[PDB]
């Protein structure tokens, strides 16, 4: 009853104010648990009313934070699960609900295996004495690299992300496992690119065009890789896949307080200058060489088929 | 004798041939206070360089020329010796001390080469004092023209290129670019300048303050977000630290990246430079010849958790901040000099013309 | 138990994860003559592979299927056991022996996967002999269609693409490309084929002999001179050894170079392949996954002075001949399969359709 309502609220405000939970895998787990509790703790008999209330609460979620697309695309996954179950039972009400629940359960148990799947897949993409470059921080990519490091020796060049220098803690984490790690400013990306073999980077969201929304500055790294023709690898699980297209959407970049870019102590100039701090940026699919997912490697030119396999095309608007 | 500076930190393997120094551990702590091996002005300038108080290329060259004036002014020829060879021989330890405090820039190298050429050109029969002040006047004339007249000419040439209501993107601190923009705004042009900056030096705040003091509308963002702002930018203006024989632009580390992204965004790239910064040297990458600053500058003060605090305690962790990078000549469109507008293809031709050929 | 083959020679550091074997030092010299651990047919096939007597991808796959037929034919189920699991468990040592004699090709991997899938699909209630010959008939049908019918279909699809009086460039030995050209010439097309070959295998002489026997006008040159002949070439036809999920073409080492130079010369590149050689695997370079042949093959017999004779006696000298390379999907235009003409972008789609999906 009101527990469900206040938990939905709590989650909405946690998504709105700050980043909670930090890992987007934990965010997917939390939103899936909440969707399960909603579909269990409501008086819905027909699948249509359930889908409608799910779409409404998902609209509220998406309005809470548009840049966090995992919640929305997993809501769409739940909607596709409901559609599949209704087609199975109609192409049956209690069995409907329990079958939806076991579908969500299998989705959740395969959710925690994507990390291990990518880690296992990592070995056949790294050779000895290779030079990797990565930008920012990504749990999936550091797991990739520290799993490849157990049987291979290679160098990782971590380009810090300004202003949020998450790349520093990533470099430290990689050095923990003895992965020879060079830390540099993002300004030195093109200068060092000539000596890099591969580029491995995570992402925040993959669009239907194949493009991906990743931390700012990664588009420049992709342009450098394309200039030097080095393969650019994206190790992104299959819950960051978003059916929306690049310019049919709104609110792509996430702008945070310019205090991160230019501090308050600069004084009077802060009334004359316009400071901008875009967290995310757009990378076209032409600059991506290969996508690594929990199922296996795929070219950017197959992400649309993955969409068709994951999301109903009438639910791309929620 | 001046001792060698200990190379602080763990160098990246590819840059093992370059020296890496620490700002804290200076070089004058093993020298006599009333310095005799090194001229007082020269040790003063070396200490100023090492601490980073003199940063700009033009600033470094001008400080070098003033210290050299102070040196030659106080120089006295020993008996049974001629000034021509003795002075150029005595200037070498000072240059070595400088390059140990901080690697010499292209402007400094060219200035020292010209000064040695002039000293060797001093007449054997000439007396001492008028030779000394002739050297002083030659240095005054050289710096005067090659700095201020070059700046005025380049400012006029760039003003006849900047149009009304156009967005110009600048990177880092450069006296020439700031002067160009200030003169263009004063002359009557109405534009806005986007300032791009990069860690850890954050030298873009300098040109930002200059533009705001000049009244030019300005915007600020760090180099990773350059891809987001280039759609608005109408033109990229940069300040070169060195222009090599092949036309490549040797300048701050973030210059080639910006040129690449601008080319990707169909934004013409302009670089402003003087003829005295042209160098017959040539390189194809930022690895053969570069400068490694103190790696401790990479550490970010993110409140309560500095992640790279004890980076040396991690065996497999390497830190590196490159001070220079090279832009291939095909990523740059214009080079604005005293002679006017030229393609990067024509840099060695200008070098020849300035070789009195 | 089969012992491990000693890795001959000094491997290149980047390929330290791959095995390097010598043709002289075989693997059957530590095995019982009336082989019992390994089936006689399987050790026969492994010895044939190691010596290089079976080279082509289609040839290797067909020999593998025939050896597997001979194995299952002589297989007998032990008491209190079912064939489904016992046979697939007993086939693994044979596959390991093969991959030790020479790394498995994509066709071989797909064939073994399909055979294991069929074996696991054999009914528990079914008896032994009819199950065995059902497996034999399934292997016969599989090889029959996927080889000969695929070849005929691809030959027809390529014939409706080759025009009259056009120069076609081929590389190395490929049964599919040779058959395509022979059928096109027989049907009525009048063209000439340029054969490109590379050291040390010199497998281009095979297709050269085939073309000359078929009467097709032919020309021959080694791969370094390909840039000289491409102005005349009207089209590049190649034979893929593997087509990965991303559309890249994993084939002989000189294929990607030829595709690059042809793209530079505005020559469309065609690759002929069957669906059974499609692999869900994917790679971006010739380093992650490749095969290192015997480095002693690089030695050239230039009369009286073989330069690389004692290359192992030189400490800092490394020899390497890569057997495979990958062409990015953007350097290739067509892929001709049973389904018809497709772009390399559509390879994973065909994979899905052939996954009974």
């Amino acid at each position: 009853g009101s527990e469900l309502s206040e938990r939905i609220e709590s989650f909405v405000e946690t998504l709105k104010r700050g980043g909670g939970p930090r890992s987007s895998e934990e965010m997917a787990r939390e939103t899936l648990g909440l969707l399960r509790q909603i579909i269990t703790d409501h008086r819905w008999s027909n699948a249509g009313e359930l889908m409608e209330l799910i779409r409404r609460e998902g609209r509220r979620m998406t309005a809470a934070q548009p840049s966090e697309t995992t919640v929305g695309n997993m809501v769409r996954r739940v909607l596709k699960i409901i559609r599949e179950e209704y087609g199975r039972l109609h192409g049956h009400y209690a069995q409907l609900q329990s079958n939806i629940i076991e579908a969500i359960n299998e989705l959740l148990v395969e959710l925690e295996g994507t990390m291990e799947n990518i880690a296992a897949q990592a070995l056949e993409h790294i050779h000895s004495n290779e030079v990797i470059m990565t930008i920012g921080f990504s749990r999936t990519v550091e797991a990739f690299l520290k799993e490849a490091a157990r049987k291979r020796k290679f160098h990782v060049i971590v380009a810090e992300c300004a202003p949020f220098c998450q790349g520093h803690e990533m470099a430290v984490n990689l050095s923990k496992a003895g992965i020879e790690t060079t830390v540099m400013t993002d300004a030195a990306i093109f200068a060092v690119m000539s000596r890099v073999n591969k580029v491995i980077i995570g992402t925040k969201t993959i669009l239907a065009n194949g493009a991906l929304r990743a931390v700012t500055g990664t588009h420049t790294l992709a342009l450098a890789a394309k200039h030097h023709s080095t393969p650019l690898i994206v190790c992104a699980p299959m819950f960051k896949l978003s059916p929306q297209f690049p310019n049919e959407e709104d609110s792509f970049h996430k702008f945070v307080a310019p205090e991160e870019v230019l501090p308050f102590t600069e004084g009077d100039i802060l009334e004359k200058v316009s400071v901008h701090c875009p967290v995310f940026d757009y990378v076209p699919p032409e600059l991506i060489t290969l996508f690594i997912s929990n199922i296996g490697g795929n070219a950017p030119s197959y992400i649309y088929r993955l969409m068709s396999e994951l999301y109903h095309p009438d639910d791309h608007v929620l | 004798q001046v001792p060698t500076r200990k190379d602080y930190g763990s160098k990246v393997s590819l840059f093992s041939h370059l020296p890496q120094y620490s700002r804290q551990n200076s070089l004058t702590q093993f020298m006599s206070i009333p310095s005799s091996v090194i001229h007082p002005a020269m040790v003063r300038l070396g200490l100023q360089y090492s601490q980073g108080l003199v940063s700009g290329s033009n600033a470094r060259c001008i400080a070098l020329l003033r210290a050299l004036q102070q040196v030659i002014q106080d120089y006295t020829t020993p008996p049974n010796e001629e000034l021509s060879r003795d002075l150029v021989n005595k200037l070498k330890p000072y240059m070595s001390f400088l390059t140990q405090c901080r690697p010499l820039s292209a402007s400094m190298h060219n200035a020292i080469k010209f000064l040695n050429k002039e000293i060797t050109s001093v007449g054997s029969s000439k007396r001492e004092e008028e030779a000394k002040s002739e050297l002083r006047a030659a240095i005054d004339r050289y710096v005067q023209e090659k700095i201020v007249l070059a700046a005025q000419a380049i400012s006029r040439f760039a003003y006849q290129k900047i149009s009304n209501g156009d967005v110009i993107l600048v990177y880092g601190c450069s006296s020439l670019v700031s002067r160009i923009l200030q003169e263009a705004w004063t002359e009557g042009r109405r534009f806005r300048v986007v300032v791009v900056d990069s860690r850890p030096w954050l030298e873009g705040r300098h040109t930002l303050r200059s533009l705001v003091h000049a009244g030019v509308p300005a915007s600020y963002l760090l180099i990773p977000a350059a891809s987001y702002v280039l759609p608005e930018v109408s033109k990229v203006l940069l300040g070169a630290h060195a222009l090599l024989a092949n036309g490549s632009v040797m300048s701050r580390v973030g210059t080639a990246q910006l040129a690449l992204v601008a080319r990707a965004h169909n934004v013409p790239v302009l670089v402003c430079c003087e003829t005295y910064k042209f160098c017959e040297r040539v390189q194809t990458d930022a690895f053969v010849s570069n400068e490694l600053d103190d790696p401790d500058d990479l550490q970010c003060k993110r409140g309560e958790h500095v992640a790279l605090a004890n980076w040396q305690n991690h065996a497999s962790l390497r830190l590196l901040n490159l001070v220079y990078d090279v832009t291939p000549p095909e990523l740059v469109d214009l080079v604005i000099t005293e002679l006017g507008m030229i393609p990067c293809s024509s840099v060695p031709v200008v070098l020849r013309v300035k070789s009195s050929d």
